[PDB]
């Protein structure tokens, strides 16, 4: 008669757990994005040189 | 740190073709020129000047 307790268990844990991933995920991303800018800076501070 | 450029970097094989390129500039033939003219200029030297 109400929400499954095992499905909404389950179903906040797996939300959770992707969410997190997602969030850790993102967090990666945006700082390997952040940091590929100097790799060009520096591959056209090579090329000058 | 803060700009991303290493102090040295390890050897690779593209960078091993221009390792094996560079090479003292070889002067024995420029010195063995520049000995051949001074012996042969103290040769001439020897007979040159009036006795």
């Amino acid at each position: 008669q109400l929400l499954p307790y095992v499905k909404v268990k389950d179903h906040k844990e797996k939300l959770n757990i992707y969410k997190e991933e997602y969030e850790r995920a993102k967090a990666n991303l945006r700082a390997i994005l952040k940091d590929k800018k100097p790799f060009a800076n520096t591959k056209k501070t090579l090329e000058n040189q | 740190n803060d700009n991303p450029i290493p102090k040295s970097v390890p050897l690779h094989p593209k960078s091993g073709k221009y390792f094996h390129n560079l090479h003292a500039r070889d002067l024995s033939n420029i010195y063995q020129q520049c000995y051949k003219q001074i012996d042969e200029t103290i040769n001439q030297l020897v007979d040159s000047t009036s006795p």
